[PDB]
């Protein structure tokens, strides 16, 4: 049918290290001879509310760093602050460094998170980057520096490093250039996330999953152009629709054009009348096209 | 406030 | 939104290197290699909608099996059929063999499935064993042999082997004694699934997550007892509430009693009105008590 | 004698908008505007439902070529259906070339409009009605009338305000607006639905008194006066609606030199009996014509 | 008691 | 045997019938060589479908939005032009079943066959007569536009008609294949009163020759009327002018009964039939042309 | 008043 | 009806 399919973690687990400095123990990522982690590892609860970063840096003496990979204990050569992460160089090059790149995920794109605590992976979950540049994850104290990642071929694209839980219950963090998604920052101050859009190409994708799973009751003979939908979408809580090869491929598989599904969306927005789609009553937008596709075609 | 993990 | 609760899968690194491809004739599927055993569905020896497996077994000879671990070919030293699985003993001990046990999952319990095609793991997902003794997964052709398991920090309990699709999006398989869950069996004929209940304790946990997240509009001054609930469960499509230490722990945390929410469930059955609970208008029963508690309270 | 009638707005702009919608063995009426047709949702019942339909389940058995929609002899193709409240909005393949300037609106109790009664898509007659406090109207509807439409003109523009659905009791009628939403608390089920208690529409009676005065029938005008605040306290208890402000009554007040509070008192006295005397030939209050109905027929407008 | 037309 | 409205066969025309879609509207086109013809209104939605701005709808037109199905095949539109009230779209694929054909134009009283199609898919066919009013009496639902009328002349198809419009009177009209409307009509949902209709005299004469041939000549008497005097009269009484006609000449040969004898019968019969019937009918029948009666009664 | 098909 | 994977 369809599920939130998480990527396998074996390439990623051996890169998970703990990092400690003074009081704080959190998580970091070890690739080649670099360990990445949130820069706030150098705060105690005391600066912890509004920390002074540029100033914390100065008092930093290397030996106070402590980086465990299992029982092993890497020794830190040098270190730099890049945006909201620390990039610490270690002497030992990581023997299990996967082939990898760094990237950046956009609203609607999905990825896997490997949640860790104290350097030790605990489990993993599939998430969607929202309009507000936050995700709906599951994170306790000690989770920071948990990594989000996507598998593209023979390669790992690192994409998220976990840092902040907002007052609304959703999460956000930095990409691997040390930069935060959206307007958020590493301080325990009020940060209201902006409004969220329903991720339209995601909904379309789930609607194709539905068709493919013999549930097409909503498919009718009205049609809506992407031009007219977009105009409408602004006004009604939907992200803009953009050309998408996977949807094109889903339109091929099923016979049902994108435009047919735009109409269904405008109708369904008036409510479902307790009819269900894939055991659900709301729009589902947590699955990307490539997710439904991978799963239903391969 | 927000909370740092 | 967001509730702090997801479908969390146990990390996969200990299991992946136990996944193998098993090939017989023109047919390939997946197997699980632990010590010097590989386990896989017996229908690998088909070339099936009504197989006479004992006769099929007779045409099996030894070098008929190709078992690959990545590029490495394992030599099989013996085969036996046990229920609906083959146990193929090989010449080689799997150096990645984890601490493990074989076990069973009762309805309502959850675990992770490692979907694999041709010996190659693809992805993992969380599933709940249903009262129908089926799971709602995502399996195409060539997925048979995919494994469901539970972690325990260091030790792996293996609980499911994928075999069978009952109907669009409805799945079942065997445990590691080779025995199908529920009454199903490995034949391509009409097998109508046992009726399926809402998992009561999972809904309860889910109600507890909701209260912890400051969503408690369904809590009212009324109460319904377990005995009373269980009489009513039968008739209305709900499983028996049993005792449960995690629900107990959440009862204490939230100050809302199990029987307060049994009453709440009864009212909720007759309709959500238009109100949502953590953003759905239906009961959510896909997460066990200990899943809610481990995500929120930390174990 | 009198100069005042139940005047209906002319029907020529609405009639070509009336269609038949047929589903299963059941036909009723619809309103066709641009490429939409509106009709009651109980069209998708089969009469061992009517009593307590589970409409969402009924909806599931609906498929697309299940609808036949006729405009005269021309069959319209439906391209989509959705349920909204107690109405279906059926999108069709064709734009109604007769679509008028229009809007959708609501009628408050006391406001009047015209109903165009139709059967099988074919209009039969029109009549004036007042929305009551009961959120019902006193119409004349047989079997097959559902989907008949009530409307108000505005020279060139049509405001549609009612779609007939329901008879509460002999000669007592209600229905939905064009958001598909029932007036008052009623709903589309054949069970006991006891009507909200109904009030004399106070301002309409006042308009009728002003018509009587213009027509030289003023025996009920006396030297006493009762204010709006005082009247409104007393209204509740005695079966009358709150008097609100109203520019037409004001205009009539000025024309006749008789003040609104002069007639409020008069109404109080008239409640305790007409004692034989008639007002424009009835012994009861007349509340079926709005202020602006009276003003338009006598003063034009 | 009410009748749907 | 007899006389009937004989429809031409459809086999040469069927493989030419395609569906055309753009944005919202799906209607019908005719595919010949590498051209598909269709009503230009295919580029309107309901929104503008009352009075549409054509020259302006053209500008927003991007090729890829066109969708042309021939069965489950799907042609690729190279280019397109607007010619009067049709679009002429070029496709890459030359039509393998293009008949030998021309384009023509019928005049009042001339008959032809219509192939009604829906969604590119032919549904029925019927025989019609072009009326004085430059309208026909067809049977057309929504979705029928671009259904084509045509005549078979020898080894060739003369395409003659493209349906577009139902007038307020219930009768129908459209375009010839230069994209021009018959009579004064136009592709807009506005009041268009058709002009008065004439009885089509050579056709009546033809049906009268059919009647004679089928042993029903009660109306034939010994009065005579010249075409000159008939015409003068015809004018004033709702009959079209009579023109020289070789098929009637050939019918006068077959039967012995001159044209002039039939003009007299017409002037009499115009006073009513007195419930005498001719070919089971009480009115003048003018839907058959001379060549129709001829084809059928002689060959 | 006329209808395009 | 049931399908063996």
């Amino acid at each position: 049918g369809i599920v939130k399919m998480v990527s396998p973690t074996s390439k990623i687990e051996p890169c998970i290290v703990s990092v400690t400095y003074g009081s704080m123990t959190l998580n970091g990522l070890w690739l080649d001879d670099k360990v990445y982690c949130p820069r706030h590892v150098i705060c105690s609860s005391s600066n912890m509310n509004e920390p002074d970063y540029s100033a914390l840096l100065c008092r930093v003496t290397l030996g106070d760093f402590t980086i465990m990979s299992g029982r092993m204990s890497l020794t830190v050569v040098s270190y730099q602050m890049q945006g909201c992460q620390l990039v610490l160089t270690v002497s030992l090059q990581n023997p299990y460094t996967p082939k990898y790149t760094f990237g950046n995920v956009k609203p609607g794109e999905t990825f896997t998170v490997l949640a860790a605590y104290n350097g030790r992976p605990q489990g993993a979950f599939h998430v969607t980057m929202r309009s507000s540049y936050t995700i709906k994850g599951s994170f306790l104290c000690g989770s920071c520096g948990s990594v989000g990642y996507v598998l593209t071929g023979d390669s790992v694209k690192f994409v998220y490093m976990h840092q902040l839980e907002l007052s609304t219950g959703c999460h956000t963090g930095t990409d691997f250039t040390g930069n935060f998604y959206g307007p958020y920052r590493d301080a325990q101050v009020v940060q209201l996330p902006v409004k969220d859009y329903v991720q339209t190409v995601n909904v379309i994708a789930w609607l194709y999953a539905a068709i493919l799973n013999n549930c097409a009751w909503f498919v009718q003979n009205d049609v809506c152009s992407t031009e007219d939908f977009n105009v409408w979408a602004m006004a009604n809580g939907f992200s803009q629709v953009k050309a998408d090869l996977v949807l094109d491929a889903l339109a091929s598989m099923t016979g049902v054009s994108i435009e047919t599904l735009l109409a269904a969306i405008k109708r369904l927005y008036m409510g479902f009348q307790g009819r269900q789609i894939l055991g659900s009553c709301t729009f589902e937008d947590e699955l990307a096209p490539s997710d439904v596709y991978q799963q239903l075609a391969g | 406030x927000a909370v740092l993990x």
